[PDB]
């Protein structure tokens, strides 16, 4: 309930970075491509994680991070479904994206 | 061989 | 930390490893690596924190409102009693809202918990939906935008018109 | 925009556009699954759409 | 089969009758369209190279269309059995026929709800 | 209140005895220092609405607007400083005198708890109005800009009074806490049919609707920004929050009273999407999309639903900001080239790339782009409509696709394309503008993390 | 691009882009490059045989009904070149050309940066005020008053003047600009 | 330096996030939740120590 | 690093 | 006020005089000036150019509006608005507007044909249906367990 | 493609990355694309479907070895087309390493994948020769037709417009009539009907 | 933009080439200022040949208007490089 | 198949209807019928978590595979005797529906010949 939901969120956390850096003075200095291509390798690697956990025990979470706003009887929530499709497709995009990127 | 390139200007 | 008689969660009876190869599970090696790396130093933090609180440690109350009279025991133009009647249907009407809210994150909860034998195990849950559901429906619903006690009073009454009605006849 | 990456080609602004508006006709089923839903079942979610 | 012209789909001015011609009327209509084309391109660049310009370039023909386009309608629009036709249709026929659809479907509706025999099991929100 | 009207007030003489190159500083920091006291009223701990005396009140309704109108103005200030440079310092102290009155007279008409004075407040932001229109516009429709604008409200607003003092002489007060406690059922009549429409059309034209909204374009043509700006964001909403305070004692009128109107606002805003394609004029363009979108809170407010009500409020006020920034934008091109065409410059992405991220954004919040507001509003619209009836998704699906069209063809055929070369005279962006788009949408950003407070009485 | 198109279009200048268009939607279709020679040659068998043909009424009518054919069998796909109308990187670099009026309003200090290409720059602008009035004059006084006019440009008749219209052709910005 | 990006841009951020999961989303109701684990005849559950029956024996 | 050829077949790098 | 009355429309030319006029305020020669017909639709002396778009204008022409395919005085269709490169093209096609629709509809009936066709003659297999246990799970697929199901029974066969 | 020529000679690395990839695409058993597309011919032909849908999909399988051919002919296996000035170089490893990688993956991870996931479904795994062979048998029939209607257009007859092709070239005519008649209905509406005769007159 | 740089000596020396590979040409009385119809004795239909060799020696294309002025290959070599911005 | 090509055409009527099968009652032929033996209890599915899809009569070899799966971790080459034995369950459920199908066909040729 830890680990899982660690990396699932990391993934997001890596892909954010170069863009809250893109907003930054350092973008002058530093290689953007490259940062960015290492980051979604990164991410890539973390995202295996889950996909092994899953082909092992085949569990698949819901997982409700920030609750926006709760209008009358209908509550609204950033939750993940992290199921056998989500998890599959993360990591064959990051691949791909990561391939792309180069 | 290297050449200038013309750009508006960003400083604003 | 949040009590399970209105968030229940059953017990999750768990399966024991059963190793039947030779080669290692990266998940248990990279998990204890995650542990020592990650959640001692968290935990740490954490403590010390908790620490930091238990110093100049502060409180706070729920607020208990009494009750007072209904619309039924106010009469047609005092506004006074009306005032103070609506102010408390507004509060039991938020309050009925979240207790539906509770009720559709209790179903949630269990559906994705039980995953593919949801039709059973988890018609309880569905059960108290319908329940509660129809009891808003009949007690909140064709309200407008304008909703007030005296609203409801009258779905109530025109409620209990045709039921009664419906009684009388075929007796 | 990335399609429109060259925004002097008047032929890639064409074909945004082209993409915007399928993908909006598009987007007004998924406007009437969300509303279906929001009114017959109380929840966007899909544990309790399941039902 | 050979090209059959559309309004969409012209006509490539290569199956024109009309350049294939070497009538003197027509050439000299053509040399007085090049003429003034020529006379406006120099018009326009004695300013698009005037050194002593710091400001755009103004452009009379779309000011007229615009002012054509906007302002000068409605004095250059009288009634019509046609246009009348047109704005009383194209004013109050979606609406006619939108109002039926909706007070069918809303009338068959709340029919069915004082009656019953229409179920909204778990509609809480409306 | 008056900790929020009073310093408005003082504003005035600020101006005036400010020396002419510190008047604009101190006005305008002054001005922000009041948005900020505006905040209090977001202090609502309970589901009591706040009353500060006999007149003024703020509900969960009144006070998002409050505070719009108490940040527009140092906008306004700022956007109307690159013109009047060249006027008289009188003439400069003038115009931001017009601009703090409507502030002010805005104030109180969303702080009004009886309909009197909303009244008398919802006209006398007339005259500041036509005023800043007729004298400070450039062209010569000025004139006949205003002239609609004073009469299509004033011929709207004759009945409406005339309602309200019948039901003065029929019920003792017009106190809106006590005519919605103390409401009887109205006896469908023509009379009380009459009244519903003496009561409606006055805001009806204010929204606008379909059928009368001519006098809106010619304005925002012919308006100097500031108007513009205070005209889209806050006296279209006026009408709005007249009907949704109103609209408690004409039921159950307005469940066979409303077809019409739902009819011509849901239709009108396919005809204006549309209009906004073969639009030559920007400001055009952006009025005829302020139509449009209107439409909707009028139709919601027509089928007065908790949903509709909500959806209403947050698309009054994403639609208020994001508004009021494509007219900056507009303004922003027009200051160069003085030319409101939007075929003239069409390649303004390779001299202003930042100033175009705003257009970009705006025209994103202008169509429904979540999670912005501006979709949370129409999407719950949509949903109480499809509620009504299922066959509104129709016209709803159609404006949207027409929405896009048009904000996307807005920014091509503006930003993006081949630049025009005799352009010299396109000046770099000035940081005041840029400052002026990043103040109309960071606070887009923080309501769409916060969209509580811009939910209404319903929620 | 560079030269103005005639008022009207002569027979010969017909004859030869419908002898270009034709050559090229064969080569679409005649893909390999040897197959496309050998049907060049057959099309340039069938243009030569009515070469010598005098008439005009013949002339035009054997035109036209080339033009019909070529029509017909027509490849609905045919090569177009990048660069040019139709092609995949037809203005992809438009984007970055921007004009050379755009550094008036440069910044002292993006300046700064560059000193040399800066006095070369004023160098040109003051050529450019001192030429304007001359190519002016030189222009209003050499128009031929028959009424009729050309749209192409004169040269610079005198010494030390500069051809009338200059600054917008010497100043284009480069064709592939980054 | 060698790929120093790992801790600065995964150590931290995996700190930061563990603290947000394990102290606010668990220690909040219905936050986290999994699909039961799957359980197989001649498992061995742990918390009950229950040991499931094994299957009747197939007649192939 | 390449050596572009003209109307040549171009030698090509072990990798 | 930078351009006069004289300068911009106006009403219905009716004398040649004002024709002439108009056609020289349009930069028009006379002979090629033709208003569009007096309906009361609110055109006046605006000329009706030919309904074609601007990509069968020259694309090499160094043309001033560059984007547009337009010259600096040239007169500007009254639905230039649509007829831009981004947007409604009548460029001539290598086929026919007739014959491309017919080809479009006639692909899409005979699809919609055939679909009805295999519909009333599917294909399946020589096979029977999928013989599900306990009642074909009534317990699951959510079925009240306290009345009892239907005995539906499959055998060895 | 008619101005690429052989790019095996000149691009050897490039040009077998490309193939493995019109193989993947194609069945070509075992690699990514063959663990997906033969269970998804096997279940269309196997179960009670419209006969039109399965036919026509496999006529599609075909024609995706036909066009993949296509490609592999026009870029791959004839002689140059294209100028005589010379300019490759696919050396940079920011070309070469993605490439690779994605090799990998087309030819080893469906293998992968289908192994390591859990059964959700129950596949159909008897079926007479003639359908769990077919996918294969398309793909080669495809390949077949492809090339001799490649290796006679290389012949010195003349190609000619064949209706039946002139609407494959020109994406069937959709684009042609509906992206010109489709807007001018819906922009001449906006302004006559919606702008002009309502707002601007009545 | 990995393509080598083009100079004029290098665009004069192609074109001539070309040329010299046009076998109703002589390369012993081939150089610039020779002008196609009058040195060379050519016709129109042959610079057309000419200019569409050029267009796929180059990979770029030339308008009509253009080419129907092209007649020495000195005006051939200045054209392409106006085109693409030589100047050395 | 061909099975299509003898209803479609060629005497539709003594050929089977997918949608009704079986329409003969059991005891038509075949005395004395075993019901068929489900080995696997409800709660062993529910308890690993199986899809309706899944419970056919055949998840006794699927459980013992999904348990080769998770304690052969993480080679998950192994377990392929436990597919087979999957498949091979799967096979002859489905040459037992093939039967009802074919019996179906004869039964109908009867009522041809019977009249
Ligand atoms: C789960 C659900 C989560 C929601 C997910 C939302 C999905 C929707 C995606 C929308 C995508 C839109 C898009 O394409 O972005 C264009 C935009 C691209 O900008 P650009 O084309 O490179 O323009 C650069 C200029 O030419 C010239 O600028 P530059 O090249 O010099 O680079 C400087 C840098 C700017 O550097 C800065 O200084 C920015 C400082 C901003 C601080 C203010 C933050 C606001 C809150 C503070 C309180 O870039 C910018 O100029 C952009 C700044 C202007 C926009 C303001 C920043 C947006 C903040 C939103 C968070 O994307 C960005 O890089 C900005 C951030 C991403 C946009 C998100 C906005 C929507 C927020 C939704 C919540
Ligand atoms: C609203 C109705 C406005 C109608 C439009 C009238 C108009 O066109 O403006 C004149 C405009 C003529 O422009 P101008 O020739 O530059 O004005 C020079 C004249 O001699 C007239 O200006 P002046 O130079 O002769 O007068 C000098 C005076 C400037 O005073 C004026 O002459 C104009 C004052 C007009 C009253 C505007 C107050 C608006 C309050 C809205 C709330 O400078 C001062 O010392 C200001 C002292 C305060 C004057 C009273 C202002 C209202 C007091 C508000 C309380 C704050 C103080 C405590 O036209
Ligand atoms: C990054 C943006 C994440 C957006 C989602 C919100 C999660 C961050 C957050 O709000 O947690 C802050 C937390 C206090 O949260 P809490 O007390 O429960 O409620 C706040 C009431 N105003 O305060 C803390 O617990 C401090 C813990 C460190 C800060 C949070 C760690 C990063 C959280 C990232 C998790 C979400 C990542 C996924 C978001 C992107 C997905 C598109
Ligand atoms: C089952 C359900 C399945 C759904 C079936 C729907 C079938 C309709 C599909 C098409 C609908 C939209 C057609 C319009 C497309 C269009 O015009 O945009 C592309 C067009 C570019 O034209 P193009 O030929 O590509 O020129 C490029 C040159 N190489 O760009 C343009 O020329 C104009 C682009 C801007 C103006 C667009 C027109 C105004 C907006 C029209 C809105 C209404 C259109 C959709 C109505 C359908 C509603 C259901």
């Amino acid at each position: 309930m830890n680990i899982f939901t660690t990396s699932i969120l990391l993934i997001f956390i890596l892909l954010l970075s170069p863009i809250l850096i893109s907003m930054s003075n350092l973008i002058k200095h530093i290689n953007f491509p490259l940062y960015t291509t290492t980051s979604i390798k990164f991410s890539f690697i973390i995202s295996l994680l889950p996909l092994l956990m899953f082909f092992h025990n085949n569990m698949e979470y819901m997982i409700t991070t920030w609750h926006w706003v709760t209008m009358n009887s209908m509550e609204l929530k950033m939750s993940f479904k992290t199921d056998f499709f989500s998890i599959l497709f993360t990591s064959v995009a990051l691949f791909v994206t990561w391939s792309i990127m180069q | 061989k290297r050449l200038f390139v013309v750009k508006p200007s960003l400083y604003y | 930390s949040w009590d399970k008689d209105v968030y229940p969660e059953p017990p999750s009876r768990t399966p024991a490893p059963s190793p039947q190869t030779s080669l290692p599970n990266p998940i248990t090696y990279l998990t204890k690596a995650y542990d020592l790396v990650v959640d001692w130093p968290v935990t740490l933090v954490r403590e010390f924190i908790e620490r930091q609180h238990a110093k100049n440690r502060t409180y706070y109350y729920h607020r208990q409102y009494r009750r007072v009279p209904d619309i039924t025991e106010c009469k047609e133009g005092d506004v006074l009693c009306i005032y103070e009647a609506e102010m408390q249907w507004r509060r039991d009407f938020k309050v009925d809202q979240e207790i539906m809210n509770i009720i559709q994150e209790r179903l949630k909860a269990c559906q994705q918990r039980e995953g593919e034998n949801y039709q059973q195990n988890c018609a309880k849950e569905l059960e108290q939906f319908t329940k509660v559901t129809k009891a808003y429906q009949d007690r909140y619903l064709d309200l407008g935008a304008y909703y007030s006690a005296r609203k409801c009073l009258a779905k109530q009454k025109q409620r209990m018109l045709e039921e009664r009605k419906a009684a009388r006849q075929e007796a | 925009l990335l399609i429109g990456w060259w925004y002097g080609r008047t032929d890639a602004n064409t074909a945004a556009l082209q993409a915007i508006l399928y993908n909006r006709i598009g987007d007004i089923g998924f406007i009437l699954a969300m509303v279906w839903f929001s009114l017959n079942m109380n929840s966007w979610e899909l544990q309790q759409i399941m039902f | 089969s050979k090209y059959k012209p559309a309004p969409l789909a012209t006509l490539p001015s290569t199956l024109d009758p009309a350049e294939y011609d070497v009538s003197p009327e027509t050439r000299r209509a053509q040399v007085e369209r090049l003429s003034i084309r020529a006379r406006l391109k120099r018009e326009y660049l004695l300013q698009y190279n005037d050194p002593k310009r710091v400001s755009h370039i103004e452009d009379p023909a779309l000011i007229r269309w615009t002012y054509a386009r906007s302002a000068n309608i409605y004095p250059n629009f009288r009634p019509t059995p046609k246009n009348s036709l047109l704005g009383a249709v194209a004013g109050f026929g979606p609406l006619i026929f939108w109002y039926y659809v909706f007070k069918t479907d809303r009338d068959r509706k709340e029919r069915l709800i004082q009656e019953g025999k229409l179920d909204r099991k778990f509609n809480i929100s409306y | 209140m008056l900790k929020i009207i009073l310093p408005s007030l003082m504003l005035l003489p600020l101006t005036w005895l400010s020396s002419p190159k510190k008047t604009w500083t101190n006005v305008t920091s002054y001005s922000f220092l009041i948005s900020l006291t505006s905040l209090t009223l977001l202090w609502q701990t309970d589901e009591n609405y706040k009353n500060f005396s006999n007149m003024f009140s703020s509900d969960p309704l009144s006070t998002p607007l409050i505070i719009l109108t108490a940040w527009l103005l140092p906008l306004m200030l700022m956007a109307s400083q690159n013109h009047l440079k060249k006027d008289n310092n009188v003439l400069q102290k003038l115009y931001i005198s017009m601009l703090i009155s409507l502030q002010i007279l805005l104030i109180m008409t969303f702080s009004a708890t009886e309909l009197i004075m909303f009244y008398i407040l919802f006209e006398a932001t007339l005259i500041p109005t036509l005023i800043i229109i007729t004298r400070w516009g450039n062209q010569t429709e000025r004139l006949n800009a205003g002239i609609y604008f004073l009469f299509y409200t004033l011929i709207g607003s004759i009945p409406l009074l005339i309602a309200l003092i019948l039901i003065q002489n029929h019920v003792g007060t017009l106190n809106l806490m006590i005519l919605s406690f103390t409401t009887h059922t109205l006896d469908a009549s023509w009379s009380n049919n009459l009244l519903w429409l003496a009561c409606m059309m006055a805001f009806l034209i204010k929204m606008p609707l379909y059928g009368v909204h001519l006098w809106l374009p010619k304005a925002h043509v012919e308006a100097p920004i500031a108007g513009s700006m205070i005209l889209a964001a806050i006296l279209l909403k006026l009408g709005s929050y007249g009907m949704i305070r109103i609209s408690i004692i004409l039921d159950p009128l307005t469940k066979y009273m409303a077809y019409p109107f739902i009819l011509l606002s849901l239709w009108g805003m396919i005809m204006t999407s549309s209009i906004c394609l073969r639009q030559t004029d920007l400001k055009s363009l952006i009025a005829y999309s302020s139509v449009s979108h209107m439409a909707l809170v009028i139709a919601s407010i027509m089928i007065q639903t908790p949903w509709s009500f909500m959806g209403a409020t947050m698309l009054m006020i994403a639609h208020g900001l994001t508004s009021s920034l494509l007219f900056c934008l507009a303004n922003s091109n027009y200051e160069r080239i003085h030319s409101r065409t939007m075929i003239m410059a069409r390649g303004l992405q390779m001299v202003f790339p930042l100033m175009a991220t705003w257009w970009l954004m705006a025209s994103l919040a202008n169509l429904a782009l979540p999670p912005s507001i501006n979709l949370m509003g129409e999407l719950f619209i949509t949903m109480s409509l499809f509620s009504w009836s299922n066959f509104t998704i129709i016209l709803m699906g159609i404006n949207i696709i027409i929405t896009g069209m048009y904000s996307m063809y807005m920014i091509i055929t503006t930003q993006r394309g081949k630049l025009t070369n005799h352009m010299i005279n396109l000046q770099p962006s000035h940081t005041r503008e840029l400052t002026l788009m990043a103040l109309h949408m960071i606070p887009l950003i923080l309501l769409t993390t916060s969209p509580k407070l811009i939910t209404g009485l319903t929620m | 691009a560079f030269c103005a198109p005639p008022a009207y279009l002569t027979h010969q200048q017909k004859v030869l882009r419908l002898y270009k268009r034709a050559l090229r939607h064969l080569e679409s279709w005649c893909i390999h490059r040897d197959k496309y020679r050998y049907f060049a040659c057959l099309m340039r068998a069938r243009f030569e045989e009515h070469k010598n043909e005098k008439d005009m009424m013949r002339a035009t009518q054997l035109l036209r009904e080339a033009e019909e054919e070529f029509w017909q069998n027509q490849h609905p796909q045919p090569y177009i070149f990048p660069d040019s109308p139709g092609g995949t990187s037809f203005e992809r670099y438009e984007c970055y050309k921007v004009p050379e009026w755009c550094l008036d309003y440069w910044h002292p200090s993006e300046k700064a940066m560059y000193p040399d290409y800066f006095s070369k720059r004023e160098q040109w602008k003051k050529l450019r005020m001192e030429s304007w009035d001359r190519e002016v004059k030189q222009l209003q006084e050499e128009t031929s008053p028959d009424g009729i006019m050309t749209e192409a440009l004169p040269p610079a008749r005198r010494e030390g003047d500069l051809p009338p219209l200059w600054w917008h052709i010497v100043t284009r910005p480069r064709e592939r600009p980054t | 330096r060698s790929s120093l990006f790992a801790v600065s841009h995964v150590l931290i951020p995996m700190w930061f996030v563990h603290y947000y999961v394990k102290y606010h989303m668990a220690t909040k109701p219905y936050t986290i939740v999994s699909s039961k684990p799957r359980i197989f005849p001649g498992d061995t559950i742990l918390e009950t120590g229950e040991v499931i029956p094994p299957m009747r024996d197939f007649p192939d | 690093h390449i050596q572009p050829r003209y109307r040549e077949f171009p030698q090509l790098t072990r990798s | 006020f930078h351009m006069t009355k004289d300068m911009l429309p106006g009403s219905y030319p009716r004398t040649p005089e004002e024709r002439a006029a108009a056609a020289k305020k349009y930069n028009m020669r006379v002979e090629d000036y033709e208003p569009y017909p007096d309906d009361g639709m609110g055109y006046g002396d605006y000329p009706m150019l030919p309904n074609r778009s601007q990509h069968e204008r020259d694309p090499w022409y160094q043309w001033d509006h560059s984007e547009l395919r337009m010259n600096w005085g040239e007169p500007i269709h009254w639905d230039l608005d649509m007829y831009i490169r981004n947007r409604v093209d009548t460029s001539p096609t290598p086929v026919s507007w007739d014959v491309m629709c017919k080809h479009l509809f006639g692909f899409v009936a005979f699809m919609v044909f055939m679909f009805w066709v295999g519909h009333v003659f599917p294909s399946y297999q020589p096979v029977g249906p999928k013989q599900y246990p306990y009642n074909n799970l009534y317990l699951e697929r959510g079925g009240d367990p306290t009345k009892e199901p239907e005995p539906v029974v499959h055998y060895d066969i | 493609i008619r101005k690429m020529g052989n790019i095996t000679k000149i691009m050897p690395f490039t040009s077998s990355c490309l193939v493995i990839g019109s193989l993947a695409l194609t069945g070509m058993p075992f690699l990514t694309g063959f663990y997906s597309k033969d269970l998804i011919i096997e279940a269309i032909n196997t179960c009670n479907t419209n006969a039109w849908a399965l036919l026509i999909t496999l006529i599609a399988t075909s024609m995706t070895a036909m066009y993949s051919m296509r490609i592999i002919y026009f870029v791959t296996m004839t002689k140059p087309r294209f100028p005589p000035l010379i300019s490759i170089n696919e050396n940079d490893p920011d070309l070469m390493n993605p490439i690779k990688r994605l090799a990998f993956g087309s030819i080893f991870a469906g293998f992968v994948i289908s192994y390591n996931i859990p059964p959700t479904s129950i596949p159909v795994l008897t079926m007479p020769w003639f359908l769990k062979t077919t996918a294969l048998i398309i793909s080669v029939l495809g390949f077949l037709i492809a090339l001799e209607l490649n290796n006679l257009t290389m012949k010195l007859s003349m190609n000619k417009a064949n209706p039946y092709s002139s609407f494959s070239t020109l994406l069937g005519f959709f684009p042609s009539i509906i992206h010109r008649i489709t807007p001018m209905k819906s922009l001449n509406l906006s302004l006559k009907t919606s702008l002009t005769l309502l707002d601007l007159i009545w | 933009s990995d393509a080598p740089p083009l100079t004029l000596d290098g665009i004069k020396d192609r074109v001539l080439y070309v040329l010299k590979l046009y076998d109703k040409i002589d390369p012993e009385k081939l150089s610039v200022n020779s002008h196609f119809m009058k040195d060379l004795g050519l016709d129109s239909l042959d610079q057309v040949e000419i200019i569409m060799a050029m267009e796929d020696e180059f990979g770029f294309e030339i308008p009509d208007i253009d080419a129907e002025k092209l007649m020495c290959p000195q005006e051939i070599v200045d054209y392409i490089a106006d085109k693409k911005d030589v100047y050395e | 198949g061909a099975h299509l090509t003898r209803r479609y055409l060629w005497d539709a009527s003594v050929e089977p209807d997918p949608e009704k099968i079986p329409s003969f009652p059991p005891d038509l032929g075949f005395p004395e019928r075993k019901e068929r033996v489900m080995v696997a209890t409800q709660q062993e599915m529910m308890d690993a978590q199986l899809t309706l899809q899944q419970r056919d009569y055949c998840a006794h070899y699927l459980i013992r595979l999904l348990k080769c799966k998770r304690d052969s971790f993480p080679n998950f080459l192994a377990c392929k005797h436990e597919q087979h034995d999957w498949d091979y369950c799967e096979h002859l459920d489905y040459v037992k529906r093939m039967k009802e199908f074919e019996r179906e066909r004869r039964l109908l040729q009867r009522k041809k010949r019977r009249a």
